[PDB]
């Protein structure tokens, strides 16, 4: 008992992300299945630490 | 760095500046200080939030599609069902990979844009009263106390009333 | 000394996140966000889409009327779930075009 | 603005300049005037026309494809035919959406490039005879009549014959 | 040119500079000379090598797919097999076409970035001792022999010891 718009054979997953790597088999409002396990989208600038 | 400012002519980022993204750091007769520039900070943030919102939006519910795992050997019709799905996944993975690449390069570069935009805004503000030291700092050729610095930031700096002093300090011999 | 000095700059973070760009496989930024949902609970949420647990019945056994599937008569689902534990317990049958019918 | 010129340090665009995209507006002892710069105007137009032509080109005739609407329930073979087409459409819609986004951002940014390119061309042209006022205008420190202005635009301005006057006007006290 | 340097304010590229990509060419009392700037040269090369490596990487082995040429007329199942493959190819061709376009535009533009980055680095280095002639060259207002030039390149140029001479040479009449 819970609430989730995306269902896979591996259980439901969050659809707040645009892609997913859980399962190519889905049902409902799911993220696009991709082969990648991770994709970092930069939300800041080039980090140049002092030392 | 594309605009050549962050990791280009600015040596380091300020780990101790946690009240903004871009800002000012100064020294004068009344000591030293530091304060963020909320204009350029917010500008970078707005652009990034915009693209972030734009990437992260949902898609259509998808309902009864095809089978993608098969328990028995069926040959030609299964071969195709597998081929279609595989094709799809490769293309979507590609799009994702490329998307992130383009977006990230652009984010790196737009934040570098905002850095130089701030620098140039100040360089113009100061007219002939200060010189570019090369490292992202300016050499001010007149007395400029904390109140004076607080007119440069905040864009209320009338250069003309300092101009006279500055010119005399700039054009001497050694 | 009749002079002063003013420096302009950007912030940084003690830690950082490596991201990919056009020119770089790994480059460090102050932060980033993950675009791939890589993990799951292992449990299927029974809302909002209506889940029907097939339990020991297959969809076709539930259709035909296999005695141990009487509980499924006239039921509905947004998603019917077939379990690997399922079995059949009625007359021997063959559904040519099984997969089509199930679908 | 990426180059920080259009909606960055230039306050407004000129709604009354309908003979070009970029241009000059001036004031001197002989009054005021305005005229377009056809170099930078044409440069922006050429780039945009190029990408426009490049986007808008036709594709192959497509002839006998698959059925995409079905009058009867057929299950598995129909499921696949529907799945293939749907997949296709999502991918093509994506490409289109992204294309426009990238292109538009680039168009916004290349036209901002042309603005600063023109400004910098002039700033170099004028050497030490004028100062950057901050708003996209220059302060000329010598008498510069309509003929003089018409040597700045059109790039026939020899700064050296004005240099002497300009330096004396720039380096006084108040 | 986006940054407006290559084919923008620099008239030509140096066909005789084959020891680098970017560099310096000079004239003084001791004659003329030329030498490459390995910093900006290597920077452009690193960025390009990076994206080049990133484009040119392999994919998964693909094994038993579908038939793509047919010896007999089969209608509906063949129609689909042909349709799927054709769809795929159009999409992959598109991606490739677009990839090259974006990448090439970016390569053109990042190398233009490196040109202006070098120019600005030097302009700041020289402070008030030289003036921008407009064509990518600087006018040095003091005697600067081959050793002096070799302190500008290599970034060991202390402007302050030349400052006095330069100011006197810059601010005369004619
Ligand atoms: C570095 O990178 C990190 C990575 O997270 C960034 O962190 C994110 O920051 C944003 C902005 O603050 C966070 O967004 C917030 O999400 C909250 C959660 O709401 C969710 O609720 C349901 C869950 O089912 C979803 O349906 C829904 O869509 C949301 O996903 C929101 O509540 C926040 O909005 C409002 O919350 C408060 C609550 O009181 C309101 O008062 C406010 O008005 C506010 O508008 C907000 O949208 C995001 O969650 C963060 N990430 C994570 C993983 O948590 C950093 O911002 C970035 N930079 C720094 C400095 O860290
Ligand atoms: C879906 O299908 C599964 C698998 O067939 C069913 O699980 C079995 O259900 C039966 C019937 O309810 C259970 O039978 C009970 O077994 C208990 C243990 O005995 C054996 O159990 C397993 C299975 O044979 C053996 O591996 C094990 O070694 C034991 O030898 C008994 O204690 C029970 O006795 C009494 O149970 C109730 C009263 O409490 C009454 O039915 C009778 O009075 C009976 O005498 C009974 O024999 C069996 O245990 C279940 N399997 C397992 C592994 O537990 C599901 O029931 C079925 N339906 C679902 C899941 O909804
Ligand atoms: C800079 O301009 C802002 C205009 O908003 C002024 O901001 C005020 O700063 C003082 C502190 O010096 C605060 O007490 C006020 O609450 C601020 N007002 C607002 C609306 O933010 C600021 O005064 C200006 N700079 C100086 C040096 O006076
Ligand atoms: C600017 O250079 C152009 C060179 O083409 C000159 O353009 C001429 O402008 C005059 C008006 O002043 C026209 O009568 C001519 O027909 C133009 N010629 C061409 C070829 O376009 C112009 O003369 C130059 N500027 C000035 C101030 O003389
Ligand atoms: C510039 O700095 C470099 C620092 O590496 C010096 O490079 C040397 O150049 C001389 C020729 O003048 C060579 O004999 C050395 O082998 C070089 N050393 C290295 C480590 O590359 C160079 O001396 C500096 N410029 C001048 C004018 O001295
Ligand atoms: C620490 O690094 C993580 C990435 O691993 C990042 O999300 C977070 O914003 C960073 N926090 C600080 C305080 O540096």
């Amino acid at each position: 008992e819970c609430n989730s718009e995306c269902i896979t054979p591996n259980g439901s997953i969050p659809n707040d992300k645009p892609f997913q790597n859980v399962n190519k088999i889905t049902y409902g409002a799911c993220p696009r299945y991709v082969k990648q396990n991770t994709l970092k989208l930069a939300t800041g600038m080039r980090n140049v630490p002092e030392k | 760095g594309i605009f050549g400012a962050i990791a280009g002519f600015i040596e380091n980022g300020w780990e101790g500046m946690v009240d903004g993204w871009y800002g000012f750091r100064h020294q004068n007769s009344e000591g030293t200080g530091q304060a963020a520039d909320l204009k350029s900070t917010q500008a970078a943030i707005n652009q990034i939030t915009g693209k972030l919102n734009r990437v992260i939006k949902k898609t259509n519910e998808k309902f009864h599609q095809i089978e993608k795992e098969f328990s028995e050997v069926e040959g030609r019709i299964q071969d195709l069902e597998k081929y279609v799905e595989d094709t799809k996944i490769d293309l979507w993975s590609y799009n994702a990979e490329l998307l992130v690449a383009l977006e990230n390069q652009h984010t790196i570069d737009l934040t570098d844009s905002e850095m130089s935009k701030l620098f140039e805004r100040t360089r113009r503000q100061l007219r002939e009263n200060a010189e570019d030291m090369g490292n992202g700092c300016f050499k001010i050729y007149h007395k400029c106390d904390n109140a004076c610095i607080g007119s440069i930031r905040n864009g209320t700096y009338d250069h003309d009333i300092y101009r006279n002093e500055a010119l005399n300090n700039r054009f001497q011999i050694k | 000394n009749s002079m002063a000095t003013l420096c302009l700059g950007h912030h940084a973070v003690p830690n950082g996140t490596l991201v990919k760009t056009i020119t770089d496989d790994q480059i460090e930024v102050t932060n980033a966000t993950e675009l791939v949902q890589s993990s799951s609970t292992g449990r299927i949420c029974n809302s909002p889409h209506q889940i029907l647990d097939g339990k020991n019945c297959t969809l076709i056994d539930a259709l035909l009327g296999d005695p141990h599937c009487d509980d499924f008569q006239n039921k509905e689902w947004d998603l019917f779930v077939e379990r690997s534990t399922a079995y059949s317990n009625c007359y021997p049958y063959y559904v040519p075009d099984y997969a089509t019918l199930r679908s």
